[PDB]
């Protein structure tokens, strides 16, 4: 962990990771996959294209 | 001086002054030892980025 970083040396505006950080677990913050699969859910199931749209 | 110290805990205000000092070179292994079993890894820490 300490070695990797150590050439980043770029690491100013906190993290700025080159990755894409494809790991969490929960939270209306940070945004997995199943954001799409979130927003589907609200925008048919329950909020525009409701059951008889 | 002590002996058994790993957590980075060197008693400094206890030597002495006109008996023996015949540990001068174990204080540089017991300092080495110190360094060593805290940071077990060490080839170019530049990696602080102070900012």
């Amino acid at each position: 962990t300490f070695k990797i970083m150590s050439e980043k040396l770029k690491f100013t505006g906190d993290a700025m990771d080159v990755g894409g950080l494809m790991i969490k677990n929960v939270t209306p913050g940070t945004g997995d996959k199943d954001v799409v699969t979130k927003g589907q859910m609200e925008a048919f199931m329950k909020n525009w294209m409701e059951n008889k749209l | 001086e002590t002996n058994a110290v790993v957590i980075t805990d060197l008693n400094p205000l206890y030597p002495r002054d006109r008996d023996y000092i015949y540990e001068g070179a174990a204080q540089i292994r017991l300092i080495k030892q110190t360094l060593q079993n805290t940071f077990p890894n060490v080839t170019e820490p530049v990696d602080i980025d102070s900012d």
